[PDB]
RNA sequence: GGGCACCACCAGGAGUGGAGCCUGCGGCUUAAUUUGACUCAACACGGGGAAACUCACCAGGUCCAGACACAAUAAGGAUUGACAGAUUGAGAGCUCUUUCUUGAUUUUGUGGGUGGUGGUGCAUGGCCGUUCUUAGUUGGUGGAGUGAUUUGUCUGCUUAAUUGCGAUAACGAACGAGACCUUAACCUACUAAAUAGGGUUGCUGGCACUUGCCGGUUGACUCUUCUUAGAGGGACUAUCGGUUUCAAGCCGAUGGAAGUUUGAGGCAAUAACAGGUCUGUGAUGCCCUUAGACGUUCUGGGCCGCACGCGCGCUACACUGACGGAGCCAGCGAGUACAACCUUGGCCGAGAGGUCUGGGUAAUCUUGUGAAACUCCGUCGUGCUGGGGAUAGAGCAUUGUAAUUAUUGCUCUUCAACGAGGAAUUCCUAGUAAGCGCAAGUCAUCAGCUUGCGUUGAUUACGUCCCUGCCCUUUGUACACACCGC
């Protein structure tokens, strides 16, 4: 009765790629069996976090480094489709690691 | 109880101390960390942080 | 190390000079009580006025009088 | 350890309630969160109840950390009053 | 004797050392100008760009944060508090003037802890640096020795490598190297996108005015080359030629995005050093200290002082320039809701900077960070000149509680030394060197520093042991705390 699509954005965020691959693969064949419209799993520029520190607590010695870094991975998956759908979408699909989230209002 | 114990300490080396050791040598204040540096290369692995390049 | 300083003059905290069962309020009848100096006007009656020359205050609020009585 | 004895008091039945304590290690502090009281004087009372048994007590990341013996739980109902089949964190309240 | 390395030298470049100035470190000075560290492996290091904080130093003051045990007061107060002015640097009750509060917390002792950027790194942990990112290290058999040991682990030739080929009382092995990992390069071949880019077309601006050219709009429709980033491939010294016991390999052409280990790193053995750090650390032994502290905490300084040494650095000695215009292109990043982050866009201001407004928790907004050095046309022409910008004076700004011992910015003014730097010595072999700016780090405010980033982009080797260091081998050794030896 209802069929009232508020056009709802998934985001994926994380640290691990396998595992975030593994998510979004399954969302989408989640999606493909629901049989909606949406757009494939995009993939934003895996910003990274560098952290810089002299490898010395005391300073002396040679002035040697470690650049220590965080990769971060976020993906967008756009479904345009119902609220229901999405509900219950979010109620099956969660791994550990990956950050699920929704935005929901277009 | 004594009125006057406290010079404003808002910002500066005195006010951002780490969460582990309470310093205020070598903060990494970036990203949210507040962690001496030494610290945070002890532990660096379990906050998600690796070597690579 | 450095040698520490030595002036001389040392300061410590008051002792108090505690005194009990004061001299303030009396009776004369018996049946009835007559208050001497004043009871506080902020706070409610029990605490008494200190007096000086031309001078009050309280200490249950810590300090705070100024006229006279 | 100077303490307006109200305060002090508070502070035991907050723990009671609680079975557990959380503090910073943060002197200065005007007020704590949950009570109204200063942080310091709830460190100093948490020090005395482990001097005296009680308490159990870790220092970790600023974070002073703060558990009940039985034996300190029974002292707790002593300072308080309240007899037996109490709250703390010793068993459930119901179903959780 | 034989190796190896631009932390060695050649052949060259850029230099530093001279000049001014920054900043380290001495020396002196000073109440105190806190301390750690001195060949490489101390000296822009302590992420150490100190205005207080930081901070450890000095002059001064405040505070207990003296856990716990046990007695002296035990309310005829234990001790807690305390406006008023003198007091006090001082709306520090710091107290002596005071005579009101405070109710057994305490407090007065005695056991007993606690804290200490106090000490000792030659008492330790962990981490780091260095021998050494060099090529080294080990054990199982078996052989040689009574034995410590030795051989394997080596004449030679290769290799960046104890890398291999070979020769062989040694055989097969492990660690280290390699492999590995990350990143940097290729994909008109896949999977993808109004948070990445295009094509047609709508409306729409201007042109020439024929159909055509540039645009602007998230109006539609469709694409994935560039984008990202998932999955894969792709290089293995491949094919050919010589050269080499026709081995390991090396040298040259061809193709290929890539033929220097494809480039760059990340990790990185055994054994150590009396290397550093007890001033990252509720990592810590012991000593010291331990309630007028060497604890803490306020306040004012100081680390920045100057006859003078060296050490990183920046700015220049101009004409390959300077100054004006104009052209006008990057990549790493980073960035706030309990705070005050980046902050476009509009107005004010010569500037700095103010203001209103936004957009952004971020491939969305700042940001195409239209960065510089560059390129073009003009002004000065080789004169301590318009090169050079120091010291200076003043004002205007901003950050903060506080700017004098200019924090920094801007405005005018002052125009010093220095015509490429002696003895010496550093760095370097390709997108490198050098130049150029950006970038975060620290950060309230300050970049001459730093980790990165891209832009511009060469000269000369592609060898050798002459020096320097290091490595082995053979030798000699009255040494073994091992030449700072005896
Ligand atoms: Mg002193
Ligand atoms: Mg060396
Ligand atoms: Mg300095
Ligand atoms: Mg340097
Ligand atoms: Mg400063
Ligand atoms: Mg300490
Ligand atoms: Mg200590
Ligand atoms: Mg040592
Ligand atoms: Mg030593
Ligand atoms: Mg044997
Ligand atoms: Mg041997
Ligand atoms: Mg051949
Ligand atoms: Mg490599
Ligand atoms: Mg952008
Ligand atoms: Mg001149
Ligand atoms: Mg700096
Ligand atoms: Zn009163």
């Amino acid at each position: 009765q209802e069929v009232v699509i508020h056009k709802i954005r998934i985001n994926l965020t994380s640290t691990k790629v396998k595992q975030l691959e593994n998510v979004s693969a399954n969302i989408i064949k989640n999606a493909e069996t629901f049989k909606l419209v949406k757009k494939g799993p995009v993939r934003l520029p895996t910003k990274v976090l560098k952290i810089s520190t002299r490898k010395t607590p005391n300073g002396e010695g040679s002035k040697t480094w470690d650049t220590y870094e965080m990769r971060i991975h976020k993906r967008y998956i756009d479904l345009e489709a119902p609220a229901h759908i999405v509900k219950r979408i979010t109620q099956i699909t969660i791994e550990p690691g990956v950050d699920v989230e929704v935005i929901i209002a277009a | 109880e004594n009125v006057w114990y406290s010079h404003p300490r808002k910002f500066g080396k005195g006010s951002r101390q780490c969460r582990i050791s309470g310093s205020h040598s070598g903060l990494i204040r970036k990203y949210g960390l507040n962690i001496d540096r030494q610290s945070f290369r002890e532990k660096a692995n379990d906050i998600g942080f690796y070597k690579y390049r | 190390k450095k040698v520490y300083t030595t002036p001389k003059k040392i300061r410590h905290k008051h002792k108090k000079v505690k005194l009990a069962v004061l001299n303030y309020y009396k009776v004369d009848d018996e049946g009835k009580v007559a208050k001497l100096r004043k009871e506080c006007p902020n706070c409610g009656p029990g605490i008494f006025l200190a007096n000086h020359g031309d001078r009050f205050y309280c200490g249950k609020c810590h300090s705070t009088f100024a006229t006279q009585k | 350890m100077l303490i307006p004895k109200e305060d002090r008091k508070k502070i035991y039945q907050h723990l009671f309630q609680e079975g557990v304590l959380v503090a910073k290690k943060d002197f200065n502090q005007p007020k704590h969160e949950e009570i109204d009281t200063k942080n310091l004087f709830v460190i100093k009372a948490l020090q005395s109840l482990t001097s005296k048994g009680f308490v159990k007590t870790q220092f970790s990341w600023q974070y002073y950390y703060y558990t009940l013996t039985e034996e300190g739980v029974v002292y707790l109902r002593e300072y308080l009053n309240l007899p037996e089949h109490i709250f703390p964190a010793t068993y459930l309240a119901g179903q959780s």
